[PDB]
């Protein structure tokens, strides 16, 4: 369903800007640009997904090595303007925060199979 | 009317995503 | 350099058996049906040089390489940033076609294609790569040669000292 | 000031005085911090979260870091050198940002 | 259960650091000259190990950074070579050593 | 041969209108409107040469201009 | 098999190779590609990685191709199953202790280790033990270290010793805990430091400025040249969208073997800062936004007042051939001959090409037996050129310097520090003179400092006296070379961008000064009441003193011609589009020519190139260096009275480059260069 | 005589020639024999000798205000080269 | 089709492949089925832009639309075709899209204008350009 960037339990984002999800995206819906953070971490300065270009294949969730990007269980995300459907890093992180427990339970169940 | 992109007119600090800093002429 | 000895054999054989009929330069471009201002664009026919990060010779024009390595590329045009999302916007229809799909085995093939469509072209030959080691380190033995500091002076010998 | 300052790294996972790898994003807008470029609010940043977490003492000269507690539900396994590490200057997991330090090298 | 040296890089210590000065004593320097005479003049770097052993014996059993730099200056070689040789071999102790 | 192909394609263009494949608005947009626009156009004869005008207009002359 | 050539069999196919090749060289000649990690063409053979193992029927066990000499009638098998198994085993040993850092490694899309793992390795592992761990250390502002990812090849150490010559890196340790780096905390001092990053196969050494910013597949590469100095190093500029992300060298054995200096590699940072985007016209409120027409109108009103030599042109370090020929034609049409170059060697004669170019090609300096460096610090002027002089020093060439004592990587004989020593050497009183005379291939290199000297004529006459006495110029070998520190100097001399007879004879206070990218002008050049037009791409000392500022494209944004110190004409490409309301410089000058009432004939880039071909035929031969007829002696016979007129100065032959990292406007804008300068000055 | 007057007449003088060619042999003789004398008479005048292998021999003089007159010097003896330069000087006098 | 031993009663499809490196760019491919032999055969005719291929519709009625599609996508003319017309592309389309020299996005774009109450075609502008990711390895050998 709706995409969501995830955080570690400490509150640090899981994303390490490998940029594999952008390379595997069949529709080219993900644009990523990154930098070195002041502490020294490899972190993204931009992570936006076009939900009017997404095909919800789930390939990006497959390619991510740290489980940073997941397709959440939410299918109620219609909008009244197309601009609200161009997600960005802050919106994706907020969506990950809102659905954290459900996503974690689904991932714990799914880990057994794969 | 809660979420809009950062380049939107509604955004408090609207962003022009220019990747080059421009020289500011000296005063007077 | 020996032979691929695979489907490329039949590929080359289909090439040498068959041939194309000669037409005046630029006539096919009218048959193509694309905007005629496309052929006003200038063409550069070049082979990419090797990336400095990697030491593989596949991308270079080397006897190891069996893939087409000569590209037709068009000149770069204006690019801007989307005011809303900062995406890179363009108006160039021919931005990625030449890099992505226009691959040719030989420079004359790309020149023939350009002359057939009517594109003006400039062919740039790659800088020659010769795998010649320098005389100082021509071989592994040269690393431990007397060249480093000269023949050992024997004036330190006890017989020579006394 | 930030307009003419050299981009520098605080040094948690880097050194105190190094250059910071920087792209040109935000250069026109006037933002020169990593978090400013992507967060427009005044809330707590994830870097503020990771700084709040304290370094953890371990035994040995190498610690295996899987990010999370379960190996297959976190970062790839990583082996971090604990030599020359203390509470003030801990080693860092690049994937997670967790900080570690050990006293074993001092023969303890 | 690691031995004296756990570091293959220089660990700054109040005893061992850049300001520390080591030089051969005059008698030890005469021994240095006799040691060097055994090897050809142009290939003078051949004496690196005997000189490092002599400096270790003089300095109480520790090969410090000043010792390595002094040996490198005497042999007219880049200091990294003396660092590499002092790190390769076992007898060279680069940490403080006891009486025995 | 190229002439033959071009003639066949032009015959196709005629047949589209003749067989009602294309519509009235297509004919308005692609033929009648531009021709009428050209007649209604008033322009000042530019004293600047062709180079100066394109130089003032854009950096890359090869890129098209819309709504000129 | 003519003489030196032998025959070898590789996989049952006959290959004819010289006797001095190895097994790997013949395998490359055969079209077979052997897996390598530690072997490098321009570095000493190591043989440590053991990934090149092939089979020789004569030998019982597999041999390393890189270090095995090939023999007549040798049969080489690179596809035997034993070799496949050995390749897989070596790959396993390479990967057992490698960190699982592929997502966070900046070598992710460009790693030799990954690619050879896929091609020549197994798909699965059997290692369950603890991996080795290393603690990284600072090597400077430009190099990032992840020594855990380090496979113990010796490419960085061999480069630092043989090529760079700072000899700072080594393998300290024994066995598995052996580590690479300075044992002490030291920062890599060579200006060729960036090359270790490219030489590193497995991302252990990485570029700190280009850290976590992009991946390889995202970048579009355009092959262009470096204007940082007059070497004209061939580079590949990688761009994402409208941003240049990184600059890396290209192979050109003629000029830059495969090495790039740090300034050229890391000056792209200053291409995003202090940029000029719009025309600016001065008012009471200062420089303000203006359209192209308004700026041209102001320039027209200014030029109307000035007449003849009152119009003055100063070209910059980064001006290209087309903009300079445009400005030359426009100002000659207006009636001015006051065309000078900012360097300070304005009056240097452009009459004979042999006088101001390196007549010996850069490649041919390899064959030099004795080299004399006059008033030049080749390290600062061109680090890669100093690398080649180091290569010839390694062969056994004897090098003498007649300038100030400088820290060249190699050892040299200090002949003297002042002009009088060169005078004595030219007269024939010197042991080094008897070495220059004896040598079969003598090379004399004169630096740009001698050209920017108030007594350049007599110093050049003394150098020519030495040339004639020692016979460095002979049939089949011209040993006279002049090294330049700027890209635009040789082109400006070639086109004829030199003050005219009237300008030198009767100096006229300039009323309008045109700056073609000149931010290094001497302050006396502008009379301080002149109307200054600055055309350029960064805001610097030039733009601050401008009544009208005309934005122009940079070397990354324009297709322009530059001439090397050897005179080889090379051309740039448009890597990224032009920013804002800026234009190509020759188009700006031609538009201004139309505005002012003297329209220039050319209206297209090929027409400009044809005009360049007319003014100098070699400009038509892009990519080829043209030989120069040795006319230097006739020139000095011509200028007899003038060289007598030239006096003596109380200055010693020395470089004019105070700080190497900042020498032009782009470098001064760069933040990375500022950090490098601060690190050196501490 | 007229060799003194090149400076007054010409703003610059260009001698294009081929490095090794039969057509440019006369130009090579002209440049390697009279260039020193012409420079001695006109020290401050820029006489630019530019050469390429495929270059076609020519003698070009630039007068005031950018007026340029090109004279082909191909397959002409060194004396003819001198005559052609004299004609260029006379043409400059006409202006 | 009609040989007793070889009875390829069916034409599965007709296709063309553009090879710009070759002088004879287009390779027209015919795929057939013999139900009796339970076998598939592939027939290739190598042509260029100017030459034409005789229509085989009289042998197999299914060919008509397949040859019309080949004409539309690649520009290969088929002689004696009953009515050779474009099938897939928009009315008024003159370019042949599957040619390797045709841009992926094309040359024109379609929008409705309020001023002229018509849907109109305009030159292409892209808000976000197509990003070509070059994944090729130097060490690869399978590339021919
Ligand atoms: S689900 Fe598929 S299309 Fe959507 S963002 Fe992920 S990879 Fe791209
Ligand atoms: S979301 Fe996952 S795959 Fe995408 S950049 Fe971040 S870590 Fe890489
Ligand atoms: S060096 Fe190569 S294999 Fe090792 S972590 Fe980096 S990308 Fe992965
Ligand atoms: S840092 Fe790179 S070049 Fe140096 S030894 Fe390690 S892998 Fe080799
Ligand atoms: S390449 Fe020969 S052993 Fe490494
Ligand atoms: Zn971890």
């Amino acid at each position: 369903g709706e995409h969501a960037l995830r955080r570690y339990p400490t509150g640090e984002e899981r994303c390490i800007s490998c940029k594999l999800c952008e390379a595997i995206c069949p529709a080219q819906a993900i644009t990523i640009e990154a930098e070195e953070r002041e502490d020294g971490s490899r972190k993204t300065t931009r992570y936006d997904i076009d939900m009017t270009k997404c095909i919800y294949c789930g390939f990006c969730q497959e390619a991510c090595p740290v489980d940073a990007i997941v397709e959440g269980p939410n299918f109620e995300f219609s909008t009244e303007t197309r601009e609200e459907l161009l997600y960005d890093k802050q919106k994706l992180l907020e969506n990950g925060d809102k659905w954290e427990q459900e996503i974690a339970a689904n991932l714990r169940t799914e880990s057994l199979y794969r | 009317e809660c979420y809009n992109p950062k380049g939107s007119w509604f955004n408090p600090a609207k962003r022009n995503w220019k990747k080059v800093e421009i020289w500011q002429p000296p005063q007077v | 350099a020996t032979a691929p000895q695979d489907f490329s054999l039949a590929m080359k054989k289909a090439d040498e058996i068959y041939s194309g009929k000669t037409v005046k330069a630029g006539d096919i471009g009218f048959s193509a049906g694309v905007p005629l201002e496309t052929y006003n664009r200038k063409v550069r026919i070049f082979c990419p040089a090797k990336a400095a990060s990697q030491s593989g010779l596949g991308r270079t024009l080397h006897p190891s390489s069996k893939a087409p390595q000569w590209k037709i590329v068009f000149e770069n045009l204006s690019k801007w940033e989307n005011p809303l999302m900062g995406w890179t916007s363009t108006a160039d229809p021919l931005e990625n076609v030449g890099r992505s799909t226009l691959l040719f085995y030989t420079k004359e093939e790309a020149a023939a294609f350009c002359a057939k469509h009517g594109w003006e072209y400039v062919v740039d030959e790659p800088n020659p790569r010769k795998h010649i080691r320098q005389k100082r380190y021509l071989g592994y033995g040269d690393n431990y040669s007397i060249k480093r500091k000269g023949v050992p002076d024997l004036a330190h010998l006890p017989s020579n000292r006394s | 000031a930030e307009k003419n300052k050299i981009p520098e790294t605080v040094g948690g996972a880097a050194f105190k005085g190094d250059l910071r790898g920087t792209s040109a994003v935000g250069l026109g807008d006037g933002l020169y911090s990593h978090t400013s470029k992507w967060m427009q609010g005044n809330g707590k940043s994830p870097m503020d979260y990771i700084n709040e977490v304290e370094p953890i003492k371990v035994k040995g000269l190498v610690v295996a870091s899987h990010g999370s507690d379960d190996p297959a539900l976190g970062c790839p396994v990583e082996y971090i050198s604990l030599k020359g590490t203390s509470y003030e200057n801990p080693a860092v997991c690049k994937y997670t940002g967790n900080r570690y330090y050990s006293d074993c090298w001092k023969h303890g | 259960t690691n031995s004296t040296d756990v570091f293959n890089v220089h660990h700054d210590t109040p005893e061992n650091n850049k300001d520390t000065k080591f030089d051969f004593t005059e008698a030890n320097y005469k021994l240095v000259n006799k040691i060097m005479s055994n090897y050809p003049s142009n290939y003078k770097a051949s004496a690196m190990i005997p000189l490092l052993d002599l400096a270790q014996q003089q300095n109480g059993g520790v090969v410090s950074l000043a010792v390595m730099n002094r040996v490198a200056q005497i042999l007219e070689v880049p200091p990294i070579k003396v660092y590499e040789v002092a790190t390769f071999f076992t007898m060279f102790n680069r940490s403080k050593m006891g009486k025995y | 041969r190229v002439t033959d192909l071009l003639i066949f394609k032009g015959r196709e263009e005629l047949e589209t209108y003749l067989f009602m494949y294309k519509q009235r608005h297509h004919a308005i947009t692609e033929y009648i409107e531009p021709y009428q626009i050209k007649k209604l156009l008033i322009e000042r004869k530019s004293s600047n040469s062709a180079f100066l005008d394109s130089f003032y207009e854009k950096a890359y002359p090869l890129v098209h201009s819309k709504y000129a | 098999l003519p003489a030196d050539k032998m025959e070898v069999f590789v996989n049952g196919e006959a290959v004819v190779v010289p006797k001095n090749f190895t097994v790997l060289q013949a395998c490359d000649a055969a079209g077979v590609d052997v897996p390598r990690f530690c072997y490098h063409q321009r570095l000493s053979i190591a043989g440590n990685c053991r990934m090149c193992l092939v089979e020789i029927e004569k030998a019982p066990k597999p041999v390393a191709s890189c270090a095995f000499p090939a023999g007549p009638g040798m049969k080489i098998k690179t596809d035997t199953p034993v070799i496949k198994k050995a390749r897989e085993g070596v790959m396993e040993f390479l990967l057992i202790n490698h960190p699982l850092d592929c997502p966070i490694c900046d070598q992710g899309g460009e790693c030799d280790l990954q690619d050879q793992a896929m091609i020549f390795g197994s798909d699965r592992s059997r290692f369950i033990e603890y991996k080795r761990a290393v603690a990284d250390k600072n090597l400077g502002p430009l190099i990032k270290t992840s020594m855990n990812r380090c496979i113990h090849c010796t490419r960085c150490v061999r480069f630092t010793h043989e090529v760079a010559g700072t000899s700072e890196l080594g393998i300290t340790g024994r066995g598995r805990d052996s580590e690479v780096g300075t044992y002490i905390e030291k920062l890599h001092s060579s200006e060729l430091s960036g090359n270790v990053i490219d030489l590193c196969p497995v991302g252990a050494l990485l570029s700190k400025p280009y850290a976590f910013t992009a991946r390889s597949w995202e970048l579009k590469g355009t092959e262009t040249i470096d204007v940082s100095d007059a070497l004209g190093s061939n580079i590949k500029v990688d761009c994402r969208g409208t941003e240049v992300m990184r600059i890396t060298p290209r192979l050109n054995d003629a000029i830059n073997e495969e090495w790039l200096s740090d300034k050229g590699r890391f000056q792209y940072d200053g291409l995003k800062r202090q940029r000029l985007n719009t025309p600016l016209v001065k008012g009471a409120k200062g420089l303000e936004n203006a359209t192209w027409s308004a700026a041209f109108d102001a320039i027209r009103t200014a030029i109307a007042g000035a007449k003849g030599n009152e119009l003055k042109a100063i070209a910059g370090k980064l001006a290209d051939a087309e903009s300079m020929i445009a400005l030359k034609d426009l100002f000659n049409k207006l009636g001015s001959g006051n065309l000078i170059h900012e360097d300070g060697s304005a009056t240097l004669s452009a009459d004979v090409r042999s006088s101001y170019i390196a007549n010996t090609t850069i490649a041919s300096i390899e064959k030099a037996d004795v080299i004399l460096l006059v008033g030049t610090n080749p390290r600062f002027e061109s680090p890669v050129f100093n690398a080649r002089l180091r290569k010839v020093f390694l062969d056994g060439a004897k090098v003498g310097l007649v300038g100030e004592k400088v820290d060249l990587t190699y050892a040299y004989q200090h002949l003297g520090a002042d002009v009088a020593a060169l005078e004595s050497l030219a007269s024939g009183k010197g042991a080094f003179f008897e070495a220059l005379k004896g040598a079969k291939n003598p090379v004399v290199i004169v630096g740009s400092s001698v050209l920017r000297r108030d007594d350049r004529e007599a110093v050049l006459k003394t150098v020519n006296d030495l040339v004639d006495a020692a016979g460095v110029v002979k049939e089949g070998w011209n040993g006279f070379n002049v090294l330049h520190d700027n890209a635009s100097r040789v082109a400006a001399l070639d086109i004829g961008f030199v003050p005219s007879a009237s300008a030198r004879t009767n100096p006229v206070p300039a009323k309008v000064v045109y700056l073609l990218g000149s931010d290094d002008f001497k302050d006396e050049e502008i009379p301080a009441d002149a109307f200054v037009i600055y055309q350029g791409h960064h805001g610097d000392k030039g733009a601050a003193r401008a009544n009208v500022v005309l934005p122009g494209a940079a070397y990354t944004e324009k297709a322009s011609l530059f001439a090397n110190t050897e005179g080889r004409v090379q051309t740039t490409r448009t890597a990224v589009p032009v920013l804002g309301d800026a234009r190509e410089d020759w188009k700006i000058i031609r538009a201004l020519s139309e505005v002012v009432g003297q329209q220039l004939p050319y209206d297209s880039q090929p027409q400009v190139r044809a005009r360049l071909a007319e003014v100098a035929p070699h400009f038509a031969e892009i990519g080829k260096a043209e030989s120069a007829l040795w006319l230097n002696g006739q020139y000095f016979k011509g200028v007899k009275d003038l060289v007598a007129k030239a006096a003596r100065s109380t200055a010693s032959l020395a470089t004019n480059i105070s700080n190497y990292y900042m020498t032009d406007a782009i470098s001064r804008a760069s933040r990375t260069m500022a950090k490098c300068t601060a690190v050196r000055q501490q | 005589a007229w060799k003194t007057a090149l400076t007054t007449t010409f703003q610059e003088l260009r001698i294009t020639l081929s490095q090794s060619s039969s057509s440019s042999a006369g130009a090579r003789e002209f440049v390697l024999g009279q260039y020193a004398e012409l420079k001695a008479a006109n020290p401050l005048l820029p006489i630019l000798v530019r050469e390429s292998n495929a270059a076609q021999a020519s003698l070009t003089a630039r007068y005031d205000f950018g007026v340029e007159k090109k004279v082909s010097i191909e397959n002409d003896s060194a004396s003819g080269i001198l005559s052609k330069l004299e004609g260029l000087v006379k043409h400059g006098q006409s202006l | 089709r009609d040989h007793v031993n070889l009875q390829y009663k069916t034409l599965i499809d007709i296709t063309a492949v553009d090879y710009p490196e070759r002088s004879a760019r287009f390779e027209v491919v015919y795929h057939l089925l013999s139900p009796r032999l339970n076998n598939r055969i592939r027939i290739k005719v190598v042509v260029d832009e100017v030459t034409s291929v005789p229509s085989v519709s009289r042998i197999w009625n299914a060919a008509n639309w397949f040859e019309r599609e080949t004409w539309d996508m690649f520009g290969v003319f088929f002689s004696n075709h009953p009515d050779l017309r474009r099938v897939l592309t928009d009315y008024g389309f003159t370019g042949h899209p599957l040619r390797k020299d045709f841009p992926l996005t094309g040359y024109t774009e379609v929008r409705y204008d309020y001023g002229k109450k018509r849907v109109i075609s305009e030159p292409l502008e892209l808000t976000q350009e197509f990003r070509y990711f070059d994944f090729s390895s130097p060490w690869d050998t399978l590339s021919r």
